[PDB]
RNA sequence: GGGAGACUGGAAUUCCUGGUGUAGCGGUGGAAUGCGCAGAUAUCAGGAGGAACACCGGUGGCGAAGGCGGGUCUCUGGGCAGUAACUGACGCUGAGGAGCGAAAGCGUGGGGAGCGAACAGGAUUAGAUACCCUGGUAGUCCACGCCGUAAACGGUGGGUACUAGGUGUGGGUUUCCUUGGGAUCCGUGCCGUAGCUAACGCAUUAAGUACCCCGCCUGGGGAGUACGGCCGCAAGGCUAAAACUCAAAGGAAUUGACGGGGGCCCGCACAAGCGGCGGAGCAUGUGGAUUAAUUCGAUGCAACGCGAAGAACCUUACCUGGGUUUGACAUGCACAGGACGCCGGCAGAGAUGUCGGUUCCCUUGUGGCCUGUGUGCAGGUGGUGCAUGGCUGUCGUCAGCUCGUGUCGUGAGAUGUUGGGUUAAGUCCCGCAACGAGCGCAACCCUUGUCUCAUGUUGCCAGCACGUUAUGGUGGGGACUCGUGAGAGACUGCCGGGGUCAACUCGGAGGAAGGUGGGGAUGACGUCAAGUCAUCAUGCCCCUUAUGUCCAGGGCUUCACACAUGCUACAAUGGCCGGUACAAAGGGCUGCGAUGCCGUGAGGUGGAGCGAAUCCUUUCAAAGCCGGUCUCAGUUCGGAUCGGGGUCUGCAACUCGACCCCGUGAAGUCGGAGUCGCUAGUAAUCGCAGAUCAGCAACGCUGCGGUGAAUACGUUCCCG
RNA sequence: CGGCCAACUACGUGCCAGCAGCCGCGGUAAUACGUAGGGUCCGAGCGUUGUCCGGAAUUACUGGGCGUAAAGAGCUCGUA
């Protein structure tokens, strides 16, 4: 389905407990293989651990800490001529939340806390405030693009 | 062209008119590459006449032997071309060329034998020649020498031919010899066709 | 190389019917090793008879041979000399009785089984090859009602030390269409330099008949 | 822009002096030597000096050929046309001969900006005596001479006459319209007949048709080399062999393959993701080393959980030993027979031997039966897949592969099958010296997705009745399933737009489903001397007193290693205990085996009931959900290993079975270079059944269902 | 007694021993090596070697060529 042109995708149904394309995004993508039951149960028992370190709603946490891992500019590895060129290329919308849901998850499973509740409640906490590795992550890529601004023209 | 001794309970095998003089002259395997390997096909050089003077050329193509001999047989077939004579030898001395093919094709007095080599031995032993006396100069080969033999006979013409284009009254046209000659072939052709009626 | 499957295994269940028809639970290992004594036995005289065709019914224990053939005279010698005796070995082989029905085909060149018997049987005998088949393509051809057929011939040719396969065809012969009726019949002809064997695939029609 | 001489012009590069002015400039695929920070590169003003002539300027002019382009002046060469005034065949060619003759090179004397062999450093690289970079001498320039060579090429000696044309452009004369057109002589290109040619091509500017003179060729190397001579300051040029050796070396075109060639396309090919392998332990297989034997096969992709869908004995092909001869097994001869063969007893590892009971069925000649003694002979998992058949893999489920008849070509061959668009596709349309066919692709078939009709037990249970314990359990019922038969339904069929008004493509409706709905089965012509003489069959060769065959024991399971595919892990999305909910498919006769009882548990005792929509595999699962505990640790993670104790299968678990109980408790903290799979019910994870099988090395293989994601911007890059 | 070039089968050695005018035959099924049968061609002879002409239009007077196959002097002027 590349070479052909865009392939049609599926469908996401949005939350039951919470309302949103982004809670059951997170939930599919905090899904470590098997058990979409117990990534839900993950992703709202953080949620509502979020909810008792704010006391408002989790979305707007979860929005708000996903706005600030989200970004801009991707860096890219095309190689014109016997030199590899780090090429920053503009992001799309989807391809932005993809990276900042999957920065969030797997910089949160690096994170050290108890269970998995503690730290997806934490990352997307120090997300929220902008003090998690994932921000790092955010300006580090930032860092390969604004370094890499030049090798942007070929257009592509 | 083997095994062609047989006798069939079939149908026919329908022999019938026309049974003409046929020399198959040569056969050459011909090879091509294709994407693994080589594709084996065969040409053979079909000569067809009758004893009067006519003569055929025919070119077989097929990966068969005995199919591209009747495709020869029945592309020569397609294609006659008439020879002239005085008697049983040819007119006049000529040179053939096909492009390389070089035959020079010289009469001769009665009894001496058609000498020539195998190509040019097969178009005229089919022909209705009996004493000629060719040679084939150049070019080495089978087809050549066969279509550059076949080009020598377009060269020739009748002696009375010869007089028409210069709107001459014979005599005025040969010498007397070959007149004679035309006298002696003419009184056999009656003899053995009057001989023929009865 | 080609890797073609049998047609007649592979329109088994759709045009050609099985050759052997019975029901058998806890019976069939036996119905099995009986079927194959019986065939083993059925090779050699009905080999030289012309032989095509071996089916066997069975009802209870009883057992039915059918043989379809192209000469009731051969496989039928003097009456019961020639039948009763293989007949009888069947009887007496098998551990039952046998109901030997002996039937001719309308045509053999159009049983691509007789066809291959004829070939190979004609390439053993020392003719040509070439003129073996396309002599086979020619007859086996016209003849009713037949809309093409292939024949191909592997193995010491002409008693050659190269193994050249030959494919001579006419007509309209589609092995992937299933509603072909393909009779399909592969014999191996027996020189002294080798064993030859000739592939005959025949294309009757498209008729499903269903 | 024919040549020579003389005088002179500007733009640009470099250096120089002087301003303005600061830390980089230069260079590259990416860099570094290099020039700078003492004032560079940059910019402005002035000066020197050399060489080359932007634009006009090109398929154009001139010259015999080399060759010739800033301008002007001076001296000089040739060509063309027009008139026909003159001479009156004075023409053509030209062996030797003299002259001219690019570039490089040579001599003597000048000149020396740019470029630049050699020559350095830098870089690249395995290594660069190379390409690329920085510098750089002879040279390139002028004067005077040498040299005499070039793909000095139109690869075509010079002269002359003739042989259909069409269209450009250069020089000049004239008839007509009145610059346009015509006609003409000379020039230079592109296309084209006839004719020619081996073919490509040439084709009035011939490679055509003919005449005149000259040069030159006689297979490829050896070799344009030696010897000798001539010229030259030298480098070298010119003239020019032989021995010897090869069976060829060549020309043009054709079909393929190939390219770090071009174009257009596709595929988990890359990208975007997800999960792995490679490190640890084990399970299997292979290499290697061992061995009495480690039977034999299969080594890129396409060998290595592969022949094996089941190695304790058997299997079994191997080894030590014990036996054996018409043999373990057939059948044809002779020859004797009368029972063969059996069920035992004994000795033996067992094969086997020796004793004990039974002794034939037809007939009169033998047959059914064997043993002998021989005879042909059987038997070989002995050899050759480079003698084969059959079966199979692979390129690739890729879109291709051909043929007939016609035409084109001396021929191999081409054409068709190329072109324009389109397609999952040589699918399909429109063109076209082709017109058609065939094997493929598609379709026919199975399964999955919806409904209709038929349909009632062993299957369902709504509406009825009866159960009480336990449930369709039971009388009953066709309503729902479901089971299996027949049938409808997807066709770009219906509407909108692009389409050449063609194919086909973008959206919409209806519909369970939308555009080959999903998955199968289906492998074209051939390739690879691919695989297999061990499934079988088989040609030829070999053994026949063993390379046959019978048995016991051993081996195929050995182990300092190395590879390969898998499984369990390294933990909290987890472990352990308790409670609880949902499958699909299958399997079953000397089989599957329930309640009950005995065990802790493998299991034991027992047999209900079933050849099975019924009985049994428990009413079937596990991951799931609810709850408790564990608190990040070499641990309540992990189970290898080792000890004790058992059960079952089998004549027999030592070498070598699985399972259970108690203890024991190792490596292992997500794994280097590299690399693999996968695009939706997919990946991932979770159990279940089956074949082979007495038992099992099953973590394998084949299937069944459960829960169930992420990503695909797009063809630049790697692979086919 | 491969092909040219009239005339073929078995046995024996299986890249050996050998053959051959050129093309080329021998790697355990050779019509090409050696022996046998058999055939063919010649015949008091029949093969080999050498030397010459032929085929060779391959030094082309009769009777060849020179765009790319070997082959047009680098280009002119001009003596015989």
């Amino acid at each position: 389905m590349p070479r052909k042109g865009p392939a049609p995708k599926r469908p996401l149904v949005n939350d039951p407990v919470y309302g949103s394309q982004l809670v059951t995004q997170l939930v599919n993508k905090v899904l470590l293989e098997g058990k979409k039951s117990l990534a839900e149960r993950i992703v709202y028992g953080a949620l509502e651990q979020a909810r008792e370190k704010t006391g408002t709603d989790p979305v707007v946490t979860l929005k708000r800490a996903l706005d600030n891992v989200k970004p801009a500019l991707e860096v890219r590895s095309r190689r014109v001529g016997g030199a590899t060129y780090q090429v920053p290329v503009e992001v799309r919308p989807d391809r932005s939340t993809t990276l900042a849901l999957r920065w969030l998850v797997n910089f949160s499973r690096q994170r050290r806390e108890k269970t998995m509740v503690e730290r997806l409640a934490n990352e997307i906490l120090d997300a929220s405030n902008g003090l998690g590795a994932s921000v790092k992550r955010r300006e580090d890529t930032h860092k390969m693009a604004e370094a890499n601004r030049a090798f942007a023209h070929y257009r592509w | 062209r083997g095994r062609r001794d047989d006798r069939g309970g079939r149908g026919r095998d329908g022999g019938d008119k026309s049974n003409y003089i046929e020399r198959v002259v040569s056969i050459n395997r011909v090879s091509k590459v294709v994407k693994g390997g080589r594709r084996f096909s065969f040409t053979a050089l079909v000569i067809v006449g009758d004893g009067k003077g006519m003569v055929g050329v025919g070119y077989g193509k097929a990966k068969e032997v005995p199919a591209a001999i009747a495709k020869g047989v029945e592309e020569a077939r397609k294609n006659f071309f008439r020879v002239p004579l005085i008697g049983s030898t040819i007119t006049h001395p000529v040179q053939g060329e096909a492009a390389a093919g070089v035959v020079m094709l010289r009469p001769a007095s009665p009894g001496t034998g058609v000498i020539a080599g195998g190509a040019a031995r097969a178009v005229l032993e089919c022909a209705g020649v009996h004493d000629i006396l060719a040679k084939s100069l150049g070019s080495d080969n089978a087809i050549n020498v066969v279509h550059a033999t076949v080009a020598a006979l377009k060269l020739l013409q009748r002696p009375e031919e010869v007089a028409a284009r210069r709107g001459l009254p014979i005599e005025d046209v040969a010498p007397a010899g070959m007149l004679k000659a035309r006298r002696e072939s003419e009184a056999l052709a009656a003899a053995a066709a009057r001989e023929g009626s009865a | 190389m080609g890797q073609k499957i049998n047609p007649h295994g592979f329109r088994l269940g759709i045009t050609t019917e099985w050759k052997s028809r019975w029901y058998a639970d806890k019976q069939y290992k036996d119905y099995v090793k009986e079927d194959v004594a019986i065939r083993k036995l059925l090779a050699t005289g009905l080999e030289r008879a012309g032989i095509a065709d071996v089916e066997i019914e069975r009802t209870r224990d009883r057992v039915r041979v059918d043989i379809h053939t192209a000469r009731p005279g051969i496989v039928i010698g003097r009456r019961g000399t020639e039948a009763d005796r293989i007949r009888a070995d069947l009887e007496k082989l098998t551990g039952k009785q046998v109901q030997l029905n002996i039937l001719e085909v309308k045509n053999p060149e159009s049983q691509a089984q007789l066809v291959a018997q004829g070939v190979a049987e004609q390439l053993s005998n020392r003719v040509a090859f070439r003129r073996a088949m396309r002599k086979a393509i020619q007859s086996a051809m016209r003849q009713p009602n037949v809309k093409g057929i292939r024949v191909q011939c592997s193995g010491r040719l002409g008693g050659a030390e190269m193994s050249r396969s030959e494919f001579y065809r006419e007509g309209r012969v589609p092995l992937h269409t299933l509603r072909a009726d393909i009779d399909y019949g592969l014999y191996e002809a027996k020189t002294t330099f080798g064993r030859i064997g000739v592939k005959v695939w025949i294309y009757k029609g498209d008729i499903v008949g269903g």
